[PDB]
């Protein structure tokens, strides 16, 4: 068991149950912060590079381009790893203290001061304008290979450390590709019907709005990883049996009680996650169920957030 | 705060 | 595959193969950063707490009490894992960008302002000193349960990883208890004659001077984790075969380029156990020899370091 | 620098 470089040695994250959240332990949790670049988008970081790889699309010259930051850290040591020149574009803005980091990983960033992610999209896009030839998006948002990984990865993982007893998944949506891929998996590779969970801010729940048949209306929030304000390509919303909205400072107070209570070093989305699973965990529909919640990334990439 | 793609 | 609390889940950390250190890939890395709370101490953390309920020095009531920052970190979540009240004794100074997290952990620092360990250890005593009955000091340098993890969990994992073909372990030494424990396991319980090589800084070689019976002159260096200056009783100095010395600014380097060319997120120490190893590796001695080398933790503990 | 215990 040794791989041939960091992005091979993916996924295998444990379940831990809690003890201060939902009823008689039926809440365990997923550490996907244990990953090589600890968070749980290094798994796509490296499918993403390695089926363009297989596709023909990506090749030994070809730059990676894309805009994100968990998913730029992930493709910053994937690129690393496999030896690919990469450029993130991304703003001057908010989820930094980060530079340093995809800088110490080698990245070029580009400096892109508007601060937001179509200026970077933009910048991204005609980054990929200028030379087609030399550029690659891998374009998490929409590439089957972000949710195909978590098909095969973390999906399975959860049945076997459950013994096909998980009965629920609770999961925050940037992407999607996570509970997209997760229930894929369990529902249709192993047959069994569980309850998908979508998580999203109530400050900007364009889920829950967009089922409803409502208005979307999407809005700013502290909840970093979930909530794009947008229905992402990567999010099968046909798999989704419910969507639950948490609250930016029950998020981050959950992340806090996640530490001190329960001695697990969660990320904010991971609290947000862990929330939503608390409310149904105490709901008697739910005593006799097993909830499967995923952790997406670890505390200390956010020590100069409001987390701390 | 975060919005829009950003943060992901 | 469930854990009761988050200590459980210590371990089975991977082994990632090198491409840019050593030749043909001898010269394969061991990944402690993947751990609960991120470092190779998560591993002692819950044993040497573990093995104080055992045998009833630590009990319901009792405070956790010690001097340390790895380690801090390590008890810090098995503190609040299993339900541990605990003051963790730290100077002001060097080390830092720690407090919230320890904080956030809900250990209660011992704000101790002769900035070093003593002043720490003194006032660890001296906490120690004003209720016997009150507090547990688990003496991370001295305590058995330290090397006997090592033993059962690092050890066994390297055997099996590499089906018994690792032939030499390069590990700094902190405690020692890495190494020792890993080394009894290796060659006492498996059976097979490797090398053993502790890592310690040139800036205090106090391990290369002891052995050669030569005056112990220890001072100041840069290579977080490794270097206490003085020869702690966790390492055992019978099972060591080699000793290297690194400097701190190679020791930066080499972790700098673990991040960028082989998108492995390592901490300051491991850069120093990659340098070494590199160097025992570019010997036709160890060309035909498997070389597993431990990093101890990772790049984010470090963002406020020379490291960034 | 780290010195003497600390940093472990
Ligand atoms: C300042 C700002 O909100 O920028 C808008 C951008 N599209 C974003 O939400 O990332
Ligand atoms: C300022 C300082 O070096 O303090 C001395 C202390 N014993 C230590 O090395 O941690």
């Amino acid at each position: 068991a040794i791989y041939a470089d960091n992005s091979y040695s993916i996924g295998n994250t444990p379940l831990v149950r809690l003890k201060h959240f939902g009823h008689n332990g039926n809440v365990v949790v997923k550490i996907e912060g244990r990953n090589p670049s600890y968070s749980v988008k290094c798994r796509i970081g490296a499918n993403m590079v390695w089926q363009a790889e297989k596709d023909g699309t990506l090749t030994k010259g070809k730059e990676i381009v894309d805009a994100t930051g968990n998913t730029g850290i992930a493709l910053a040591y994937v690129a690393a790893a496999r030896g690919y020149k990469i450029t993130l574009t991304m703003p001057e803005t908010m989820s930094l203290e980060r530079k340093r980091l995809l800088c110490g990983l080698g990245v070029n960033l580009v400096l892109t001061e508007a601060k937001g992610m179509k200026g970077a999209i933009a910048k991204a896009e005609e980054i990929v304008a200028s030379d087609p030839s030399r550029y690659v998006m891998l374009k998490q948002f929409e590439n089957p290979a972000n949710p195909q990984i978590h098909r095969e990865t973390t999906g399975p993982e959860i049945w076997k450390d459950t013994d096909g007893k998980v009965d629920v998944v609770v999961a925050g949506v940037g992407t999607g590709g996570s509970i997209t891929g997760i229930s894929r998996a369990i529902k249709l590779d192993f047959g069994k019907q569980i309850t998908s969970v979508a998580v999203e801010p109530v400050e900007s729940p364009v889920i829950s709005q967009t089922l409803a048949g409502e208005e979307v209306k999407p809005g700013p929030h502290k909840i970093q990883g979930i909530g794009a304000g947008f229905i992402p390509k990567n999010l099968d919303l046909s798999i989704i049996d419910r969507v639950e909205t948490v609250d930016s400072d029950t998020a981050l107070a959950t992340a806090r009680r996640l530490m001190a209570e329960e001695g697990i070093l969660a990320g904010i989305s991971s609290g947000a996650a862990v929330a939503a699973a608390d409310r149904l965990a105490k709901l008697p529909e739910f005593a006799d169920k097993l909830i499967v919640v995923i952790l997406p990334s670890a505390s200390e990439r956010y020590l100069s957030t409001a987390l701390f | 705060t975060f919005e829009y793609g950003d943060g992901i």
